[PDB]
Protein backbone atom coordinates (compact mmCIF):
# COMPACT_ATOMS: atom_id res chain seq x y z
CA UNK A 1 0.00 0.00 0.00
CA UNK A 2 2.23 2.73 1.11
CA UNK A 3 5.27 3.83 -1.18
CA UNK A 4 8.58 2.81 -0.78
CA UNK A 5 11.15 3.75 -2.40
CA UNK A 6 13.83 0.86 -4.69
CA UNK A 7 15.20 -0.97 -1.91
CA UNK A 8 18.55 -0.73 -3.97
CA UNK A 9 18.10 3.53 -4.66
CA UNK A 10 17.12 3.44 -0.38
CA UNK A 11 20.39 1.18 0.30
CA UNK A 12 22.65 2.72 -2.03
CA UNK A 13 21.78 6.51 -0.93
CA UNK A 14 21.99 5.64 2.83
CA UNK A 15 25.54 3.83 2.52
CA UNK A 16 26.72 7.61 0.37
CA UNK A 17 25.14 9.85 2.92
CA UNK A 18 27.22 7.19 5.56
CA UNK A 19 30.68 7.82 3.84
CA UNK A 20 29.90 10.87 2.10
CA UNK A 21 31.55 9.72 -0.97
CA UNK A 22 31.78 6.62 -3.20
CA UNK A 23 34.13 5.35 -6.14
CA UNK A 24 32.99 3.25 -9.21
CA UNK A 25 36.99 1.70 -8.97
CA UNK A 26 36.35 0.28 -5.47
CA UNK A 27 31.78 -0.33 -5.33
CA UNK A 28 31.31 -0.12 -8.82
CA UNK A 29 26.98 -1.62 -8.52
CA UNK A 30 26.20 1.39 -6.23
CA UNK A 31 27.59 3.89 -8.40
CA UNK A 32 25.65 2.48 -11.27
CA UNK A 33 23.01 2.38 -9.30
CA UNK A 34 23.15 6.34 -8.43
CA UNK A 35 23.79 6.89 -12.05
CA UNK A 36 20.77 5.38 -12.85
CA UNK A 37 18.51 7.27 -10.88
CA UNK A 38 20.37 10.65 -10.27
CA UNK A 39 17.40 12.77 -9.92
CA UNK A 40 16.19 10.32 -7.51
CA UNK A 41 19.09 10.80 -5.12
CA UNK A 42 18.90 14.46 -5.39
CA UNK A 43 15.18 14.32 -4.64
CA UNK A 44 15.93 12.46 -1.54
CA UNK A 45 18.91 14.62 -0.72
CA UNK A 46 16.75 17.61 -1.04
CA UNK A 47 15.18 17.70 2.34
CA UNK A 48 18.20 17.90 3.98
CA UNK A 49 19.45 20.91 2.70
CA UNK A 50 22.35 18.32 1.37
CA UNK A 51 23.18 17.73 -2.51
CA UNK A 52 24.94 15.76 -4.78
CA UNK A 53 28.05 16.36 -7.16
CA UNK A 54 29.36 13.89 -10.18
CA UNK A 55 32.81 13.50 -11.76
CA UNK A 56 32.05 10.73 -14.52
CA UNK A 57 35.84 10.68 -15.94
CA UNK A 58 36.96 9.92 -12.16
CA UNK A 59 33.94 7.67 -11.25
CA UNK A 60 33.26 10.11 -7.58
CA UNK A 61 29.42 10.75 -6.48
CA UNK A 62 30.47 13.49 -3.48
CA UNK A 63 28.17 14.64 -1.07
CA UNK A 64 27.80 18.76 -0.89
CA UNK A 65 26.13 21.23 0.88
CA UNK A 66 23.26 22.94 -0.41
CA UNK A 67 23.46 26.49 -0.42
CA UNK A 68 20.20 27.49 -1.78
CA UNK A 69 18.93 29.45 1.55
CA UNK A 70 21.54 28.13 4.17
CA UNK A 71 23.60 30.93 5.83
CA UNK A 72 26.65 31.76 3.75
CA UNK A 73 28.28 32.24 6.83
CA UNK A 74 29.69 28.02 6.52
CA UNK A 75 28.27 25.13 5.27
CA UNK A 76 30.50 22.99 8.17
CA UNK A 77 27.78 24.75 10.42
CA UNK A 78 25.46 22.88 9.12
CA UNK A 79 23.66 20.19 11.91
CA UNK A 80 24.27 17.25 10.16
CA UNK A 81 27.73 16.90 8.77
CA UNK A 82 29.33 15.78 11.76
CA UNK A 83 33.39 16.07 11.18
CA UNK A 84 34.78 19.24 12.24
CA UNK A 85 35.95 22.16 9.88
CA UNK A 86 39.74 21.87 8.21
CA UNK A 87 42.42 23.75 9.48
CA UNK A 88 45.49 25.42 7.83
CA UNK A 89 47.93 22.40 8.87
CA UNK A 90 45.39 20.05 7.15
CA UNK A 91 45.53 22.45 4.51
CA UNK A 92 49.24 22.22 3.91
CA UNK A 93 49.17 18.40 3.67
CA UNK A 94 46.28 18.98 1.66
CA UNK A 95 48.33 20.97 -1.00
CA UNK A 96 51.31 18.74 -0.79
CA UNK A 97 48.73 15.91 -1.52
CA UNK A 98 47.37 17.60 -4.32
CA UNK A 99 50.58 18.80 -6.19
CA UNK A 100 51.37 15.12 -5.73
CA UNK A 101 47.79 13.71 -6.96
CA UNK A 102 48.13 16.29 -10.20
CA UNK A 103 51.39 15.10 -10.56
CA UNK A 104 49.51 11.52 -10.98
CA UNK A 105 47.06 12.48 -12.75
CA UNK A 106 49.71 13.83 -15.71
CA UNK A 107 50.97 10.41 -15.87
CA UNK A 108 48.18 8.54 -17.28
CA UNK A 109 45.47 11.29 -17.32
CA UNK A 110 43.03 10.51 -14.30
CA UNK A 111 43.23 7.13 -15.06
CA UNK A 112 42.74 4.42 -11.85
CA UNK A 113 42.24 5.79 -8.44
CA UNK A 114 45.99 4.37 -7.79
CA UNK A 115 47.54 8.27 -6.80
CA UNK A 116 50.30 6.40 -4.68
CA UNK A 117 52.94 8.17 -2.70
CA UNK A 118 55.84 7.01 -0.39
CA UNK A 119 55.21 8.25 3.04
CA UNK A 120 58.92 9.11 3.05
CA UNK A 121 58.31 11.84 0.56
CA UNK A 122 55.69 13.71 2.50
CA UNK A 123 58.12 14.64 5.62
CA UNK A 124 60.49 16.11 3.61
CA UNK A 125 57.89 19.19 2.48
CA UNK A 126 56.57 18.91 5.77
CA UNK A 127 59.91 19.58 7.36
CA UNK A 128 60.28 22.84 5.36
CA UNK A 129 57.12 24.44 6.87
CA UNK A 130 56.31 22.67 10.61
CA UNK A 131 60.27 22.78 10.79
CA UNK A 132 62.14 20.00 12.27
CA UNK A 133 61.54 18.50 15.97
CA UNK A 134 65.03 17.31 15.39
CA UNK A 135 63.58 13.64 16.15
CA UNK A 136 62.11 11.95 12.96
CA UNK A 137 60.35 9.41 14.49
CA UNK A 138 58.33 12.03 16.16
CA UNK A 139 58.15 14.34 12.89
CA UNK A 140 56.56 10.70 11.72
CA UNK A 141 54.60 11.12 14.24
CA UNK A 142 53.13 13.91 13.69
CA UNK A 143 52.49 13.75 9.80
CA UNK A 144 50.58 10.32 10.86
CA UNK A 145 48.68 12.12 13.09
CA UNK A 146 47.60 14.58 9.85
CA UNK A 147 47.08 11.84 7.47
CA UNK A 148 45.10 10.00 10.14
CA UNK A 149 42.62 13.94 10.38
CA UNK A 150 42.72 13.66 6.74
CA UNK A 151 41.53 10.16 6.29
CA UNK A 152 38.96 11.40 9.14
CA UNK A 153 37.88 14.09 6.43
CA UNK A 154 38.25 10.79 3.51
CA UNK A 155 40.40 12.58 1.65
CA UNK A 156 43.81 9.80 2.24
CA UNK A 157 43.40 6.15 2.62
CA UNK A 158 45.52 4.96 5.98
CA UNK A 159 48.61 3.70 5.44
CA UNK A 160 49.47 0.22 4.45
CA UNK A 161 52.86 -2.10 5.30
CA UNK A 162 54.69 -0.80 2.80
CA UNK A 163 54.27 2.58 4.44
CA UNK A 164 52.08 3.77 0.72
CA UNK A 165 48.83 5.42 0.78
CA UNK A 166 46.80 6.67 -1.99
CA UNK A 167 45.03 10.04 -2.52
CA UNK A 168 41.27 10.00 -2.77
CA UNK A 169 39.90 11.33 -5.60
CA UNK A 170 37.50 13.50 -3.67
CA UNK A 171 40.80 15.91 -3.40
CA UNK A 172 40.10 17.10 -6.74
CA UNK A 173 36.97 18.90 -5.77
CA UNK A 174 38.04 20.09 -2.32
CA UNK A 175 41.08 21.67 -4.06
CA UNK A 176 39.22 23.19 -6.90
CA UNK A 177 40.75 26.20 -8.32
CA UNK A 178 38.25 28.33 -7.04
CA UNK A 179 38.35 26.77 -3.56
CA UNK A 180 42.30 27.47 -3.74
CA UNK A 181 41.83 30.89 -4.90
CA UNK A 182 39.53 31.74 -2.12
CA UNK A 183 41.55 30.28 0.11
CA UNK A 184 44.89 32.12 -1.51
CA UNK A 185 42.88 35.41 -1.19
CA UNK A 186 42.02 35.11 2.32
CA UNK A 187 45.43 33.96 3.47
CA UNK A 188 46.69 37.24 1.52
CA UNK A 189 44.50 38.80 4.00
CA UNK A 190 45.37 37.19 6.45
CA UNK A 191 49.23 37.66 6.04
CA UNK A 192 48.51 41.81 5.25
CA UNK A 193 46.64 41.77 8.77
CA UNK A 194 49.86 39.88 10.59
CA UNK A 195 52.09 43.07 9.91
CA UNK B 1 48.64 26.60 13.56
CA UNK B 2 44.98 25.73 14.56
CA UNK B 3 43.10 28.18 12.64
CA UNK B 4 40.07 27.42 11.10
CA UNK B 5 40.51 27.99 6.59
CA UNK B 6 37.66 28.80 4.67
CA UNK B 7 37.89 25.72 2.25
CA UNK B 8 33.96 24.52 1.22
CA UNK B 9 33.03 21.70 2.33
CA UNK B 10 32.96 18.73 0.18
CA UNK B 11 32.88 15.10 0.26
CA UNK B 12 30.75 15.68 3.43
CA UNK B 13 29.38 12.72 5.32
CA UNK B 14 26.72 12.27 8.05
CA UNK B 15 26.88 9.35 10.55
CA UNK B 16 26.12 8.62 13.93
CA UNK B 17 22.23 9.40 14.27
CA UNK B 18 21.12 8.95 17.73
CA UNK B 19 18.70 6.39 17.48
CA UNK B 20 17.44 5.23 21.03
CA UNK B 21 16.95 1.66 20.02
CA UNK B 22 20.68 1.58 18.90
CA UNK B 23 21.60 1.19 22.29
CA UNK B 24 23.00 -2.48 23.59
CA UNK B 25 23.89 -3.87 26.88
CA UNK B 26 26.73 -5.44 28.77
CA UNK B 27 26.77 -9.62 29.16
CA UNK B 28 27.64 -10.60 32.56
CA UNK B 29 26.33 -14.16 32.48
CA UNK B 30 30.12 -15.83 31.91
CA UNK B 31 30.42 -15.32 35.73
CA UNK B 32 31.83 -19.01 36.68
CA UNK B 33 34.92 -18.82 38.69
CA UNK B 34 37.82 -20.81 37.54
CA UNK B 35 39.67 -21.49 40.33
CA UNK B 36 43.45 -21.23 40.77
CA UNK B 37 45.18 -25.10 40.09
CA UNK B 38 47.89 -23.84 42.21
CA UNK B 39 48.61 -27.65 43.49
CA UNK B 40 52.20 -28.86 43.36
CA UNK B 41 51.87 -31.66 40.12
CA UNK B 42 55.38 -32.88 40.63
CA UNK B 43 56.36 -36.07 39.13
CA UNK B 44 56.48 -39.40 41.07
CA UNK B 45 59.35 -41.60 39.65
CA UNK B 46 56.52 -44.85 39.41
CA UNK B 47 55.91 -44.42 35.79
CA UNK B 48 59.54 -44.46 34.70
CA UNK B 49 59.55 -47.41 32.22
CA UNK B 50 62.00 -49.93 32.52
CA UNK C 1 12.76 22.38 -10.70
CA UNK C 2 11.50 20.82 -7.46
CA UNK C 3 9.83 23.50 -5.42
CA UNK C 4 11.72 23.67 -1.87
CA UNK C 5 10.41 22.40 0.84
CA UNK C 6 9.08 23.97 3.80
CA UNK C 7 12.29 25.80 5.52
CA UNK C 8 10.94 25.18 9.13
CA UNK C 9 9.70 21.78 8.22
CA UNK C 10 13.54 20.94 6.89
CA UNK C 11 14.66 23.27 9.78
CA UNK C 12 12.63 20.99 12.24
CA UNK C 13 14.20 17.39 10.61
CA UNK C 14 17.72 18.06 10.37
CA UNK C 15 17.79 19.39 13.77
CA UNK C 16 15.79 16.35 15.05
CA UNK C 17 18.19 14.16 13.75
CA UNK C 18 21.38 16.01 15.19
CA UNK C 19 19.09 14.26 18.65
CA UNK C 20 17.11 11.86 17.46
CA UNK C 21 14.78 13.58 19.82
CA UNK C 22 12.13 16.27 19.91
CA UNK C 23 10.53 17.88 23.01
CA UNK C 24 7.87 20.33 23.62
CA UNK C 25 9.20 21.33 27.04
CA UNK C 26 12.54 22.62 25.69
CA UNK C 27 11.95 23.38 21.56
CA UNK C 28 8.06 24.19 21.14
CA UNK C 29 8.74 25.50 17.41
CA UNK C 30 10.02 22.15 16.07
CA UNK C 31 7.54 20.30 17.71
CA UNK C 32 4.47 21.80 16.82
CA UNK C 33 5.83 21.71 13.46
CA UNK C 34 6.83 18.33 12.88
CA UNK C 35 3.65 17.35 15.25
CA UNK C 36 1.42 19.04 13.08
CA UNK C 37 3.25 17.95 9.52
CA UNK C 38 4.06 14.32 10.49
CA UNK C 39 3.14 12.95 6.91
CA UNK C 40 5.86 15.23 5.31
CA UNK C 41 8.45 14.51 7.98
CA UNK C 42 8.18 10.59 7.36
CA UNK C 43 7.80 10.66 3.30
CA UNK C 44 11.19 12.83 3.94
CA UNK C 45 12.41 10.23 6.15
CA UNK C 46 11.42 7.03 3.82
CA UNK C 47 13.84 6.81 1.85
CA UNK C 48 16.67 5.93 4.49
CA UNK C 49 14.69 3.37 6.17
CA UNK C 50 14.45 5.96 9.13
CA UNK C 51 10.60 6.62 11.05
CA UNK C 52 9.65 8.59 14.07
CA UNK C 53 7.14 7.56 17.04
CA UNK C 54 5.71 10.10 19.45
CA UNK C 55 4.36 10.20 23.13
CA UNK C 56 2.43 13.53 23.36
CA UNK C 57 1.89 12.70 26.83
CA UNK C 58 5.65 13.02 27.62
CA UNK C 59 5.85 15.69 24.96
CA UNK C 60 8.42 13.80 23.29
CA UNK C 61 9.47 12.78 19.87
CA UNK C 62 11.74 10.77 18.64
CA UNK C 63 13.35 8.50 15.73
CA UNK C 64 13.76 4.62 14.97
CA UNK C 65 14.69 2.20 12.46
CA UNK C 66 11.89 2.16 9.24
CA UNK C 67 12.49 -1.23 8.91
CA UNK C 68 9.82 -3.66 9.02
CA UNK C 69 10.52 -6.38 12.45
CA UNK C 70 12.50 -8.97 11.44
CA UNK C 71 12.47 -8.48 7.24
CA UNK C 72 15.15 -10.74 6.62
CA UNK C 73 17.23 -11.49 9.79
CA UNK C 74 16.50 -10.94 13.27
CA UNK C 75 18.05 -8.42 14.44
CA UNK C 76 18.67 -5.46 12.55
CA UNK C 77 22.16 -3.15 11.35
CA UNK C 78 21.89 -0.26 9.68
CA UNK C 79 24.10 2.04 7.49
CA UNK C 80 23.67 5.57 9.67
CA UNK C 81 22.92 4.02 12.71
CA UNK C 82 26.08 2.58 15.30
CA UNK C 83 24.23 0.20 17.49
CA UNK C 84 26.98 1.08 21.07
CA UNK C 85 26.84 -1.28 23.63
CA UNK C 86 27.55 0.74 27.19
CA UNK C 87 29.98 -0.59 29.52
CA UNK C 88 28.73 -2.47 32.34
CA UNK C 89 29.26 1.00 34.34
CA UNK C 90 27.18 2.94 32.11
CA UNK C 91 24.61 0.14 31.95
CA UNK C 92 24.60 -0.01 35.72
CA UNK C 93 24.05 3.79 35.84
CA UNK C 94 21.43 3.68 33.20
CA UNK C 95 19.67 0.61 34.74
CA UNK C 96 18.98 2.79 38.08
CA UNK C 97 18.14 5.56 35.99
CA UNK C 98 15.16 3.95 34.08
CA UNK C 99 14.41 1.75 37.19
CA UNK C 100 13.71 5.25 39.04
CA UNK C 101 12.07 7.40 35.79
CA UNK C 102 9.59 4.24 35.55
CA UNK C 103 8.56 5.10 39.21
CA UNK C 104 8.61 8.63 38.78
CA UNK C 105 6.11 8.09 36.48
CA UNK C 106 4.13 5.70 38.90
CA UNK C 107 4.82 8.61 41.56
CA UNK C 108 2.85 11.34 39.31
CA UNK C 109 1.49 9.08 36.46
CA UNK C 110 2.60 9.53 32.86
CA UNK C 111 4.45 12.44 31.59
CA UNK C 112 2.91 14.43 34.35
CA UNK C 113 6.69 15.74 35.40
CA UNK C 114 10.20 15.06 34.28
CA UNK C 115 12.43 13.18 36.39
CA UNK C 116 15.15 14.15 38.61
CA UNK C 117 17.83 13.28 41.22
CA UNK C 118 20.64 14.98 42.75
CA UNK C 119 24.16 13.86 43.43
CA UNK C 120 23.64 13.02 46.78
CA UNK C 121 20.91 10.24 45.97
CA UNK C 122 23.47 9.28 43.30
CA UNK C 123 26.66 9.04 44.74
CA UNK C 124 25.73 6.23 47.49
CA UNK C 125 23.70 4.08 44.96
CA UNK C 126 26.61 4.10 42.44
CA UNK C 127 29.31 3.25 45.33
CA UNK C 128 26.94 0.59 46.43
CA UNK C 129 27.49 -1.56 43.28
CA UNK C 130 31.18 -0.21 41.97
CA UNK C 131 32.86 0.84 45.22
CA UNK C 132 35.40 3.01 46.05
CA UNK C 133 37.47 4.74 42.85
CA UNK C 134 40.08 6.27 45.16
CA UNK C 135 38.73 8.95 46.32
CA UNK C 136 35.48 10.96 46.92
CA UNK C 137 37.13 13.44 44.37
CA UNK C 138 37.35 10.25 41.36
CA UNK C 139 33.90 9.50 42.63
CA UNK C 140 32.71 12.74 41.64
CA UNK C 141 34.27 12.66 38.41
CA UNK C 142 33.72 9.23 36.96
CA UNK C 143 29.84 10.30 38.18
CA UNK C 144 29.65 13.29 35.61
CA UNK C 145 31.87 11.79 33.40
CA UNK C 146 28.94 9.04 32.62
CA UNK C 147 26.84 11.91 32.63
CA UNK C 148 27.57 13.44 30.46
CA UNK C 149 28.31 10.84 28.28
CA UNK C 150 24.51 9.71 28.48
CA UNK C 151 23.76 13.00 27.97
CA UNK C 152 25.70 12.67 24.47
CA UNK C 153 23.40 9.94 24.13
CA UNK C 154 20.69 12.00 25.14
CA UNK C 155 19.12 9.95 28.27
CA UNK C 156 20.46 13.21 30.99
CA UNK C 157 20.55 16.77 31.28
CA UNK C 158 23.93 17.95 32.94
CA UNK C 159 23.27 18.63 36.63
CA UNK C 160 22.06 22.07 37.45
CA UNK C 161 23.28 24.76 40.00
CA UNK C 162 21.78 22.38 42.62
CA UNK C 163 23.63 19.45 41.35
CA UNK C 164 20.13 18.16 40.12
CA UNK C 165 19.63 16.40 36.58
CA UNK C 166 16.65 15.44 34.42
CA UNK C 167 16.10 12.18 33.06
CA UNK C 168 14.65 12.78 29.84
CA UNK C 169 11.58 10.72 28.91
CA UNK C 170 13.51 9.25 25.90
CA UNK C 171 14.53 6.86 28.13
CA UNK C 172 10.95 5.17 28.29
CA UNK C 173 11.57 4.06 24.63
CA UNK C 174 15.00 1.42 25.53
CA UNK C 175 15.92 -1.19 22.74
CA UNK C 176 15.99 -4.66 24.90
CA UNK C 177 14.77 -3.64 28.77
CA UNK C 178 14.62 -7.00 29.33
CA UNK C 179 18.31 -7.54 29.15
CA UNK C 180 18.70 -4.71 31.82
CA UNK C 181 16.37 -6.08 34.09
CA UNK C 182 18.70 -9.49 33.64
CA UNK C 183 21.59 -7.23 34.25
CA UNK C 184 19.71 -5.54 37.14
CA UNK C 185 18.93 -9.60 38.45
CA UNK C 186 22.38 -10.02 38.87
CA UNK C 187 23.70 -6.85 40.09
CA UNK C 188 21.24 -7.25 43.11
CA UNK C 189 22.33 -10.86 43.69
CA UNK C 190 25.79 -9.70 43.43
CA UNK C 191 25.07 -6.65 45.95
CA UNK C 192 23.58 -9.58 48.56
CA UNK C 193 26.35 -12.17 47.57
CA UNK C 194 29.30 -9.70 47.67
CA UNK C 195 28.18 -8.38 51.01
Amino acid sequence: SETRTLQKIREATQELLKYGLLEEASKPNLYRIVLSHPEEVTRILEPLDLDIGIDEIRGLLYVKVRLDETPAQDEWAHPLVRRQRLNLEQSLLVAILRQHFVAWEQESGTGASQAQIAIDDLLPQLQIYLGDPGSESKERTRLLTLLDQLKGHGLVTSPDAHERIVIRPIIAHLADPINLQALLAWLREQIAQQT
Amino acid sequence: RKQEVPLPAVGVAVTGIPAIERLRFKEVDDEAEQTLDLSNHAADLTQIGD
